[PDB]
Formats: structure tokens, C-alpha cells, sequence
């Protein structure tokens, strides 16, 4: 096409042009990454309500479906192992960088008091569940036919879910009212509450050694050999638990079939 | 078939061949039998026009072929993906479905845009069946011309249309108009004797579409329908296959460029996909992704409406085109080949000059009476105007007072009709004027007497005497003239005048003009009292010693506006050539009267007659003009043709066959020129179709010429071709303005995808979102560039070279794609990362984060601030970076449309707001841009959500940067034509 001497001079122009534009980009991102505050999000326009997760997080298609056979240890060995390797950070040996929280209300830190200008973070260890901690039962109730399902919310910077009382999880079926009683669960801690001194979250940089509060739902009433669907709603004022475009907005639903 | 020997037979042989009678005609039974055998005496129309298949063609083309291929790739990508496990997203289906949708909607658009063009020309056609006076079983009756069968006995009169191909048996001075078959504007004489062997030239054959001008004749039909001389020409014309228009050629050029780029990017980005650890199936999917991205979803629609507007501009001037592609051809055209009789000339015998008071006065030969008339003041003029008004038997038809005099239909001979329209213009109410002087005697034109004469009683009784008027051949009326009117007296016709009269006679004869002599004499009221019984057999009135009145000359003159339109095209750099079948001398006469041959240019035959040298010695290169008659062209060779074709630039072809017109166009197209031909008759229809564009007269045009044409001049205003090129030249420049606009946007939508592949960041842009840009938000601004006024004096530039000057080229595409789309890509990324960081995601976090982003199982993914987002919540963040990349395009596009307003001049020079329509298109680019964002519910109907007002302003600096950058580029090139800047930075 072009002459072999202008081929390079034409080439330098494109290179000289690209480097100019790419340089302006680098000048814009660096200003951009200096425009923001390291400890707080700027807008967070889609986190109007928090999301809820679940363990063991096992899906088929269409979301979480969990079916296991109590007599066969291989159908639930990997369920507890995910629970065990999940809680490896919920042990005192790994949760040292956090403090003995007993305030029982919002933990409003106005100043940063910790090594390297860090902040104080609460503690939540596995023993908070008393039957779903892995001791005495490392099967987390699966072998008994009463499996524990730990429930925990997403962390949002400076979000407050209410002054009135502790937000409590409330698990139950999608009503199958007449044939069979409603689901009976024992939650740990009792009443299925999250302590209010775990709020608000201030950021992974503000609290490098923070961890979420948890509650477990030891399912006791579920019949065996039946496909059942359980929904675990969070009940508080500043939480919406039903958004059609996000089925994990303040709620978790999952399929469970315990077979013997 | 049968005519080659028809005219050379004795009548006894013909009434055997056709089992008829030369004096009594066919039997009614046999004439009915022959009709079934040979079919109606009419012309087969194009009999292959199903209504549903004309739709099918509209779906083909350079863009359509690319559009179909891109659509097909989407499905075989969707199937390849659906097998590999993607969950119920149909952007493959939306994209491919919408891809064919424009190809259909544009196809319907064009189908109607030609169905109306073909229907309005049909509104202009005379639709009454022509009649034919036939003789069968010795009964002369009239029937429709279509019912004639081979061998019939027919008859003709003045004003009769010739019903079929007829062999002459008897003809009393019948002359006919062969202007449709030949270029001959001089009325041809028909005689029952074999003039020639070739039936085209012999006088004993009347042709199918021709017009009998005067006289009367009888003869047998030799061939009917498609078998006539006319039918074979149309059969030839149909056999001609027309070339593809240059505009379609140019678009087929850049689709070859788009695919050349598309497969390069796809392949080179596919071979890196495997190198980052992608599945052979999936990586091939991305390659298919890239090629689908490279096709402009809205380009085909934008182009057709750019051409739809200029067809509106031409149809506004009674210049109707059949297909939108031809709307642009004239601006590109480099050579025009124009039929003479009917196209250049009016094909209407008109009075051109007169001799009286020893002076030749030039009459106004225009049809709108826009030229110059002559000195209408002399006493001799009033006498001469009287004799031509009175000694004339022609008559206007009933109720024609509104239509202009030149276009009026007159019952009369060829010359009598012209002399009538003359007097009706100069005097007004000529036939009412001449009825004030009653007739008492007459002798029509006769061979033995050689003249026509009539004696009239005067207007008022105060003059009881009589007036004798005569007209005829100038030399045969002078022998009977004893005196001549000059300057208010009547002088004896001494030897001074006879030598001065014949010089004028031979002066106007050299022009190829028909000239008639006029004379008069006042009969004494004492020798000839009121009521005198004039006897014609024994001529008891003076047939001699008349007083010569004057000379009136007539010719087939040019049309009014053509003599200047030809000048305006040759100033535009277009090589104009005449191709006609009329005799050379009449051809070169008009060739000079209109401007084909310049003032002071001579053929080689004119140098030998000036230097008094034999033509052999005359140097060839010294001749600007040259005429090649048909006989002299056959013995030539295509290498000879090109030699003389571009040795004498002012070229003329005379006595050419319809094929000899076709070969010339081919020899011109084979030399690289794109040729336009203008014509009216069937002898042009073959050459009309092969031409890159064919202009046909809306009124004078024959059906074959009209049907085989690409453009129709409804009012026959030849001066609508000059405006045809500027609108063609404008759109060519206005397209590569508008085309480059919608091509630049392609890079910014692709680049986020191919970094989302290489870098694995969250999907910056949506597939449906690029559709609202390609098909909704940027079509309206894109078409506004068709309203850009000429940057240069577009009518003075040479016709574009078909090879170098192109709609798009490497300097154009490479600049638009890889320099402005590059700047646009950075506006997207800049506005992408801010929407990420300002919402929680740092730049260096997004790198390689995509696999977690699209994972339906990760419902607590940690952002750079540690916060945990559910899949739907971060999906909205993806929908957000969709619409911030989307708006980042638009703000740069409002600066892209303005910078495409001009290609060379600065926007400050012509002004920002020249285009009222461009700004009213830009306002609606942002109005629905603000609607798709802030409309409630669209977050889920589409992938658009209301962004806050901070991110609107982020890409605005880029839009001003592209304003200045090309401003500098355009401003730099215009001020200084750099020997590096003009060739590269100019598109
Ligand atoms: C949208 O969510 C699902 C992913 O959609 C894919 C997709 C997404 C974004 N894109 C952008 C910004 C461009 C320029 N292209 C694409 C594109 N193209 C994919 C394709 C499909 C069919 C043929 C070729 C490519 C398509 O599946
Ligand atoms: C933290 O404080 C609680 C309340 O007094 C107590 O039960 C627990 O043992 C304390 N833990 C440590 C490590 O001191
Ligand atoms: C919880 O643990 C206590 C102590 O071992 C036991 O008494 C109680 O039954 C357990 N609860 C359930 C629901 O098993
Ligand atoms: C559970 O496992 C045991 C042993 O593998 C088997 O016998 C039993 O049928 C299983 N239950 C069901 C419902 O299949
Ligand atoms: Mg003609
Ligand atoms: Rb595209
Ligand atoms: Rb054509």
C-alpha cells in the first residue's frame, strides 16, 4: 500500500496517537482513583436492601437444591466439609484480630483505634451455635436427619437495619398447610437473632479482620423422602424480603429432600 | 424472417404468398384465422414480472449479502452456545432477527418506491387503441390496429399512424416520419418502387410505429407485432443486459473492506483466545462475535433514505427515476451520448428564417417563445404574413386553446402545419383571421402545375377587387413572378434580384432547411368583378406575372433549454457525444447549434475545404471535431474506434444503427468511463439499457425507450439533467460524510467486548444496547448529512475518477475506525471505571473479575470496599456500565456528526447551524437518550437505567477534543495542502 518509508512514518503517527490517548486515560484513572474515599462507597445505588446467603451452598439447576441420604455418608460428607472449611475462619485461633463485643447496640466508631490506623471489629466464633458448630456433631445434624443451615447477610458500609430489636431469621415452608404441620426449627443463637453491635460495617480497609454474624437453622420437623421447599426470611424494618428481580433480597429459598 | 425479400417481389407473387388481393384484401374468414395463428398485431411486454419476485430482488445487494451472512453467523453461534450451556438469553436472536428486519423493511420501502414511479409514468401514457383503416373482401372499414394480420390490405392518410409493417402498392405523394426508427428528421418519401435492398432504407415499406405526415398510400402488411422492424429492435433491447449502477459498485467495494477487517480482527482475536485458555468452541464464538460487531446494523436503512430524499428532489422537478441507485449516477457520469431527433431537437418542423426586403430574418424557434423573433414592422412583412396565413389549408383541432401552440395537434401537411403555427403565434387567431377573406377558387399541390394557388375576396367592400395567392418551390414560383415587394414599393424583377434571390435560396438550402416560395397578385375589379367564375381547366386568371412575396424556411430546431444545458455539462468536465441515425450534415448542424461542437472547430473534412488540400494530407491531430457516419463506422475496428474516439474530443456519429449506438457505449465503458444516454425513440432503447443510466423523454419518448430507461423527464425539459448531476454529486460527497459517521461508532461497541475477553472485566456494554444506537438513536442524525450544502463549487469539478476517488478508502476508514473510535473507546472506559469505582469497584479489581461476576452461584461477591453484592444487584451495576458506555458514545457522536458536516472547510466558516434539519435531529438524539434512561420500568424491559448527572459530563471533554482534533486536521489541510497532510489526514 503505502511506500516503505512512509509505512513506518505513518506507523509512528498511529503509535504516537495511541500513546497520547492512552496517556490521557492513565491521567484520568489516577485522578479517578484519587477522587474516591478509601473507607466509604460513593453512591452504592443498588444496595438499598441486603442480600442473604446460605451454607451449604449447593445448586442443581434453578438454584439451591440439596438432597442427601442419611444412611449413605457420601451424600453429606462434602456438605459438612464445606461447613467445616467455611468456619475455619470462625475459630479463636484465626479470629484473633477482633474484640470481645458485648455492647448489644450499634457499634458507632467515630475514630480509628487499632494498629496501623485500623478499626475495631467484633468477634463471632463457631461456638455461637451450640449444636451446629461442628462439636459435638461434625455432621452438623445431617446424620440425625436434622441438618443445620447457617444463614448470614451481606455487609454494607454504614447500613443500619433498625433500632427496635435484633433482626431475626424466620425459616418455614412455602405453605403446604393442611397435610403435615409447619416446619419447626431451633435457631442458634436462640430466637435466630443477629446482635446489633455488629453494625454498621465500615469497610475491609477500615476493619481488615471483620467477619459476618451467623445464625443456624436446625431443621427438625422436615419429613423424610419428600421434596420440600424452605424459605428463610429476615424480619426487620429496614429490610425488604420480597423483590421479584432479586429472589435473594432479604430471603433465601432452597430445595431440600432428606431420604433414608 | 420474411421481410428481406418482401419488397422485391412482383404483386402477383405477394398475393400468392399471402393468398390475398392487391385491390380487395383478405377474406374475412382467413383474416380471422391468421389472427389466431400469429397472435395480435401488438408488442409482447416484459412477460416475466410476478409481483412477489420483484420483492425478492430488493433483498439482494452488497450490504444485504453482508447483513444476511452476519445474521446467519448469529444463529450458528447461538446454536453453538445453546449446546454448550447458556441459559435462555436471546441477544443472538434479537440481533439476528433485527438484522434481517432492516433488510425486509428497506426491501418493502424500495418495492413501493418503484411501484409508484412505474405507476406515475403509466398515468402519462396515451391509452386509447390506435385505429387502422383496412380493406377486406373489398370493403374499406376501420378497426383497431392490433387486429391486422399478415397480408392485410390497408390504407393511410395524413395524420394516420402507420398500423403495421406495410409494403407500398400505390402512394400519391405520401411522406412519413421515420424519426422513431431512424434519426431522420426530414420527412421520408414512400413510393411503390424498390428504392433499396435493405428494408430499412427502401421507400416501399412503411414501419410499425411511424407517422404519415401527408399524402395517401395503400399496401399489404408484410409483418406484424414483434416481427416488425420495431419488434425486432425491442427484442434486441430486451436481450441487452444492463450493468450494475456505480453506486452499488461503490458499496460492494467497502463491504469487501468491512469483511477484510472483520475476519482479520476475528481471526487475530480468535488465535489469542486459545492463547488465554479458551475452549475451541467458545473462542470461535468470540470470533463470530467480532465479525457480527463489524457489520453496521443501520447503514442500509440510512443509505436508502439518503437516496430517497434526492429522488424526491428530482421528482420535484418532474424528473422521475425508477430505482434509487440511478439517483446518484449522473453526478458520477463522465460521458453523455445523446440521440438527436426528438431528444436534442424538438422533432417538430418549425419556421426558422425568412427572406423579405432583401434580408434574411431569423425567427424564434423556441417552444416557450423565449428566444428572439424578427423585425415585424415592414409593409412587406404584413403582405408576406398574409400570403402564408391565407395560402394554407391546415387547421387546428377542436378545443386546444389552453395547450401551447407548438404542442397543438393540427390537421394538415408537414409544411402547412408549421406555417399555421407560425401565423397563430405572430398574429393570433390565424384561422379566424383568414376566414375574413372568403375563398372563390383553389388548386391544391399538383405535379403538372407544380404549385398551390387560391383566390380570395377582400375584407371590406371598399376594395371590390380580388387577391391571388400562391406558394410552392422557390424556383418554380419565381418563373411566374414579374415583380417583387421591397421596402414599401413593388419593383420590377430585373436580373439584379434573380441573382440575389437564388443566393438566398441556396443560402438557406445549405442549412438543410425546407424553403418555400410565396407570391401574390391583386385581380383587377374591372377585369375580374365580384362573382367572377374562375375556371381551372382553362386558366382564365393570371398564373404568371405575379408579385413575389418572400421566402420562408423551416427546419427541425433544437429544444429551448438544451443549447445551454450541454454547455453546463461540458463545463462540468463531462465528455458529450452525439449519436443519431440522421444524415451527417443535419447532424453536425445541430451539433454546433447546441454546443456539442465549439465556436471555431472543424472536422478533418473542414480543413481540406479551407486549406484547399486533399483530405489525405490533412493532419489528424489538428481536428477537434469529427463525424463518423454509420457506413464509415462498420469498416472500423475497436482499436481504430478508441484511436479516433480520444483524438477528436468533439465527436459525432451519424446514420448509425441502434446496435451501432450500443457498441459505442460498450467501447466507452470498456475504456473506464461511465456513460449516460438520452433518447426518445426505439432506436435508442438498446443503447439506453446497457448505459450506466438511461434518460428518456417523458412525452416524445417511445415506449421501448421509456421502459428500458432508468430515469424519465416528465415534461421533456432537457435542462433537468444538469440539476441531475449536482444532486448526484452532492449525495456522493454527502454519503461519505454520513457513511463515515455511522462506521466510527462501531469501534466503541466492539472494543469493550474484546477487552471483556482479553481482560475479563465485567461486561462493559450490552448487545441489545448497541441496537438502540445503531437502529434508533443515530439514524436520524446520520441522514441529516444529506442536507449538507456543497463545500466546493461542485458543478465545476471534473467527474470523479472511478478508481481513485471512492465512497470510502483506506485513508477514510482507517482514520474513522482507528482514530476517532479510538478516542471514543477511551471515553467509554473512562466512564466505565468511574461508574465502577464510584459504585464500589476499583479499576485493578475489575481485571480478571468477570468469571465471578457472571457466576450465578456467587451471591456475596466482595467489592473493593468489602461489601457483598447479590447477582441481581451487580447485574444492575452491569446494566449501569452498559448505559454509561452508551451515553459516552452519544456525547461523542454529537461531536462526530458536526465534524462530519464538512470534509475540508472549518465549521466556523459555513456556520454551525447551516443545517436546520441536522440540529433538529440532534435534539431528538438526546430526547430519547434521556427517555431510555429515566423512563420507569425500562431497567428490565431493556438494559437501561437512570444514571445520575455526574456521568453525563465525564465524556464531554472527549467530544470537544474530537471537535478540535479534526478541526485542526480540516483547518490544517485547507490552509496548507501539505505534501504529507493532504494525502493522509484527508478523507
Ligand atoms: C449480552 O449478554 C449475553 C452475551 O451476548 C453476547 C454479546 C454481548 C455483548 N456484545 C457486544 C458489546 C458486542 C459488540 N457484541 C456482543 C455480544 N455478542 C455475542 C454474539 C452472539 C451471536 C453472534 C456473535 C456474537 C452475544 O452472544
Ligand atoms: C469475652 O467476654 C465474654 C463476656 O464476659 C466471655 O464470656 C468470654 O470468655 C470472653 N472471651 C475472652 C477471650 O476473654
Ligand atoms: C442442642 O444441644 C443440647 C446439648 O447437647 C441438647 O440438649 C439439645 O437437645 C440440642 N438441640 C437439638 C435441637 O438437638
Ligand atoms: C439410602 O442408602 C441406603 C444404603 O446405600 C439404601 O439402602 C437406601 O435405599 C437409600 N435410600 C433411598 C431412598 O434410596
Ligand atoms: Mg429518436
Ligand atoms: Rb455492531
Ligand atoms: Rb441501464
Amino acid at each position: 500500500g503505502r511506500t516503505l518509508s512512509r509505512w513506518v512514518w505513518i506507523s509512528l503517527y498511529y503509535v504516537a496517537f495511541y500513546v497520547v490517548m492512552s496517556g490521557i486515560f492513565a491521567l484520568c484513572i489516577y485522578v479517578l482513583m484519587r477522587t474516591i474515599d478509601p473507607y466509604t462507597p460513593d453512591y452504592q445505588d443498588q444496595l438499598k436492601s441486603p442480600g442473604v446467603t446460605l451454607r451449604p451452598d449447593v445448586y442443581g439447576e434453578k438454584g439451591l437444591d440439596i438432597s442427601y441420604n442419611v444412611s449413605d455418608s457420601t451424600t453429606w460428607a462434602g456438605l459438612a466439609h464445606t461447613l467445616h472449611r467455611f468456619l475455619a475462619g470462625y475459630s479463636p485461633a484465626a479470629q484473633e484480630g477482633s474484640i470481645n463485643c458485648t455492647s448489644e447496640k450499634y457499634f458507632f466508631q467515630e475514630s480509628f483505634l487499632a494498629p496501623n490506623h485500623t478499626k475495631f471489629s467484633c468477634k463471632f466464633t463457631a461456638d455461637m451455635l451450640q449444636n451446629c458448630s461442628g462439636r459435638p456433631d461434625p455432621t452438623f445434624g445431617f446424620a440425625e436427619g436434622k441438618p443445620c443451615f447457617i444463614i448470614k447477610m451481606n455487609r454494607i458500609v454504614k447500613f443500619l437495619p433498625g433500632n427496635s430489636t435484633a433482626p431475626r431469621v424466620d425459616c418455614a415452608f412455602l405453605d403446604q398447610p393442611r397435610d403435615g404441620p409447619p416446619l419447626q426449627v431451633e435457631y442458634f443463637p436462640a430466637n435466630g437473632t443477629y446482635s446489633l453491635h455488629y453494625f454498621p460495617y465500615y469497610g475491609k480497609k477500615a476493619q481488615p479482620h471483620y467477619s459476618n454474624p451467623l445464625v443456624a437453622a436446625k431443621l427438625l420437623n422436615v419429613p423424610r423422602n419428600r421434596d420440600v421447599v424452605i424459605v428463610c426470611k429476615i424480619l426487620a424494618e429496614h429490610v425488604s424480603f420480597d423483590n421479584p428481580h432479586d429472589p435473594y433480597e432479604g430471603k433465601v429459598e432452597f430445595k431440600l429432600k432428606i431420604q433414608k | 424472417e420474411m421481410e428481406i425479400n418482401d419488397h422485391q417481389l412482383s404483386v402477383a407473387e405477394l398475393e400468392q404468398k399471402y393468398q390475398t388481393s392487391a385491390t380487395k384484401g383478405l377474406s374475412a374468414s382467413l383474416a380471422a384465422e391468421l389472427l389466431l395463428r400469429d397472435g395480435p398485431n401488438a408488442l409482447r411486454p416484459p412477460r416475466g414480472t410476478p409481483e412477489y419476485v420483484k420483492f425478492a430482488r430488493q433483498l439482494a445487494g452488497g450490504l444485504q449479502c453482508l447483513m444476511w451472512v452476519a445474521a446467519a453467523i448469529c444463529l450458528i453461534a447461538f446454536a453453538i452456545q445453546a449446546s454448550e450451556g447458556d441459559l435462555t438469553t436471546d441477544d443472538n436472536l434479537y440481533l439476528a432477527l433485527a438484522l434481517i428486519a432492516v433488510v425486509v423493511v428497506t426491501g418493502c420501502f424500495g418495492y413501493y418506491q418503484e411501484f409508484k414511479s412505474t405507476n406515475i409514468i403509466a398515468s402519462f401514457k396515451n391509452l386509447v387503441p390506435q385505429q387502422a383503416t383496412v380493406i377486406r373482401d373489398g370493403d374499406k372499414f376501420q378497426i383497431n390496429a392490433d387486429q391486422l394480420v399478415v397480408g392485410d390490405l390497408v390504407e393511410m392518410k395524413g395524420g394516420d399512424r402507420v398500423p403495421a409493417d406495410i409494403r407500398i402498392l400505390q402512394a400519391q405523394g405520401c411522406k412519413v416520419d421515420n424519426s422513431s426508427l431512424t434519426g431522420e428528421s426530414e420527412p421520408q418519401t414512400r413510393s411503390p418502387e424498390c428504392t433499396h435492398e435493405s428494408p430499412l432504407e427502401t421507400r416501399n415499406i412503411a414501419f410499425f410505429s411511424t407517422m404519415c405526415l401527408e399524402g395517401t398510400a395503400q399496401g399489404l402488411v408484410v409483418n406484424t407485432g414483434d416481427r416488425t422492424i420495431i419488434g425486432r429492435i425491442a427484442s434486441l433491447a430486451s436481450g441487452v443486459e444492463n450493468e450494475k449502477t456505480p453506486i452499488a459498485i461503490e458499496i460492494e467495494h467497502f463491504v469487501d473492506i468491512i469483511a477484510g477487517l472483520a475476519i482479520l480482527f476475528g481471526a487475530t482475536f480468535f488465535i489469542v483466545a486459545m492463547c488465554i485458555g479458551y475452549t475451541f468452541l467458545r473462542a470461535m464464538v468470540f470470533f463470530m462475535a467480532i465479525v457480527v460487531a463489524y457489520v453496521p446494523e443501520g447503514l442500509l436503512a440510512t443509505v436508502t433514505v439518503c437516496l430517497s430524499l434526492t429522488a424526491k428532489r428530482l421528482a420535484s422537478k418532474n424528473c422521475v427515476v425508477k430505482n434509487l441507485e440511478a439517483v446518484e449516477t449522473l453526478g458520477s457520469t463522465s460521458v453523455i451520448c445523446s440521440d438527436k431527433t426528438g431528444t436534442l431537437t424538438q422533432n417538430r418542423m418549425t419556421v426558422s428564417h425568412l427572406w423579405f426586403d432583401n434580408h434574411i430574418h431569423s425567427a424564434d424557434t423556441t417552444e416557450d417563445q423565449s428566444g428572439q423573433t424578427f423585425d415585424q414592422s415592414s409593409e412587406t412583412w404584413r403582405a408576406l404574413c398574409r400570403v402564408l396565413t391565407l395560402c394554407n389549408r391546415a387547421a387546428f383541432k377542436s378545443g386546444q386553446d389552453a395547450v401551447p401552440v407548438p404542442k397543438r395537434i393540427v390537421i394538415g401537411d408537414a409544411s402547412e402545419t408549421a406555417l399555421l403555427k407560425f401565423s397563430e403565434l405572430t398574429l393570433g387567431n390565424a384561422m379566424g383571421y383568414r376566414e375574413r377573406f372568403p375563398k372563390v377558387c383553389e388548386i391544391p399541390f399538383n405535379s403538372t402545375n407544380k404549385f398551390q394557388l387560391s383566390i380570395h375576396t377582400l375584407e371590406d367592400p371598399r376594395d371590390p377587387r380580388h387577391v391571388l395567392v400562391m406558394k410552392g418551390a422557390p424556383e418554380r414560383v419565381l418563373e411566374r413572378c414579374s415583380s417583387i415587394l421591397i421596402k414599401g414599393q413593388e419593383l420590377p424583377l430585373d436580373e439584379q434580384w434573380r441573382e440575389a434571390f437564388q443566393t438566398a435560396y441556396l443560402s438557406l438550402g445549405g442549412l438543410g432547411e425546407r424553403v418555400l416560395g410565396f407570391c401574390q397578385l391583386y385581380l383587377s375589379e374591372k377585369d375580374y368583378p365580384p362573382g367572377y367564375a374562375f375556371d381551372v381547366e382553362a386558366m382564365n386568371f393570371p398564373t404568371s406575372g405575379l408579385c413575389f412575396a418572400g421566402l420562408v424556411s423551416m427546419i427541425d430546431p433544437p429544444r429551448a433549454t438544451v443549447p445551454d444545458a450541454v454547455l453546463k455539462c461540458r463545463t462540468a468536465g463531462i465528455r458529450v457525444i452525439m449519436v443519431t441515425g440522421d444524415h451527417p450534415i443535419t447532424a453536425k448542424a445541430i451539433a454546433a447549434s447546441v454546443g456539442i461542437i465549439s465556436e471555431g472547430s472543424e472536422t478533418v473534412e473542414d480543413i481540406a475545404a479551407r486549406l484547399r488540400v486533399p483530405v489525405d494530407q490533412v493532419n489528424r491531430k489538428d481536428a477537434r471535431a469529427c463525424v463518423i457516419n454509420g457506413m464509415q463506422l462498420k469498416d472500423m475496428d475497436p482499436s481504430e474506434l478508441v484511436e479516433a474516439l480520444r483524438t477528436h474530443p468533439e465527436m459525432v456519429f451519424a446514420r448509425t444503427s441502434p446496435q451501432q449506438k450500443l457498441v459505442i457505449v460498450e467501447s466507452c465503458q470498456r475504456l473506464g468511463a461511465i456513460v449516460a444516454v438520452t433518447g426518445d425513440g426505439v432506436n435508442d432503447s438498446p443503447a439506453l439499457k446497457k448505459a450506466d443510466i438511461g434518460v428518456a423523454m417523458g412525452i416524445a419518448g417511445s415506449d421501448a425507450a421509456k421502459n428500458a430507461a432508468d430515469m424519465i423527464l416528465l415534461d421533456d425539459n432537457f435542462a433537468s439533467i444538469v440539476t441531475g448531476v449536482e444532486q448526484g454529486r452532492l449525495i456522493f460527497d454527502n454519503l461519505k460524510k454520513s457513511i463515515a459517521y455511522t462506521l466510527t461508532k462501531n469501534i466503541p461497541e466492539l472494543t469493550p467486548y474484546l477487552i471483556y475477553i482479553t481482560v475479563s472485566v465485567p461486561l462493559p456494554l450490552g448487545c441489545i444496547t448497541i441496537l438502540f444506537i445503531e437502529l434508533c438513536t443515530d439514524i436520524f442524525p446520520s441522514v441529516s448529512l444529506a442536507y449538507e450544502k456543497a463545500e466546493s463549487d461542485i458543478m465545476h469539478l471534473r467527474p470523479r475518477n472511478p478508481k481513485r476517488d471512492r465512497l470510502v478508502n483506506e485513508p477514510l476508514a482507517a482514520y474513522s475506525y482507528f482514530q476517532i473510535g479510538a478516542i471514543q473507546s477511551f471515553a467509554g472506559f473512562t466512564d466505565y471505571f468511574t461508574a465502577m469505582a464510584q459504585e464500589g469497584w476499583f479499576p485493578l479489581l475489575c481485571v480478571g473479575l468477570r468469571p465471578q461476576w457472571e457466576n450465578h452461584h456467587l451471591q456475596d461477591l466482595q467489592d473493593s470496599y468489602g461489601q457483598e453484592w447479590t447477582f441481581g444487584q451487580r447485574l444492575y451495576q452491569q446494566y449501569t456500565c452498559y448505559t454509561v458506555f452508551f451515553i459516552s458514545i452519544e456525547m461523542c457522536q454529537i461531536a462526530d456528526v458536526l465534524i462530519r458536516k464538512t470534509r475540508r472547510l472549518s465549521a466556523f466558516q459555513q456556520g454551525f447551524f447551516r443545517n436546520r434539519i441536522l440540529v433538529i435531529a440532534i435534539v431528538f438524539q438526546v430526547c430519547i437518550g434521556c427517555f431510555l434512561c429515566y423512563c420507569p420500568g425500562m431497567p428490565n424491559i431493556f438494559n437501561f437505567m437512570p444514571i445520575r448527572f455526574q456521568w453525563w459530563l465525564v465524556p464531554m471533554p472527549f467530544s470537544l477534543l474530537i471537535f478540535v482534533y479534526d478541526e485542526i486536521r480540516k483547518l490544517g489541510v485547507r490552509c496548507c495542502p501539505g505534501s504529507w497532510w493532504d494525502q493522509e489526514l484527508y478523507y
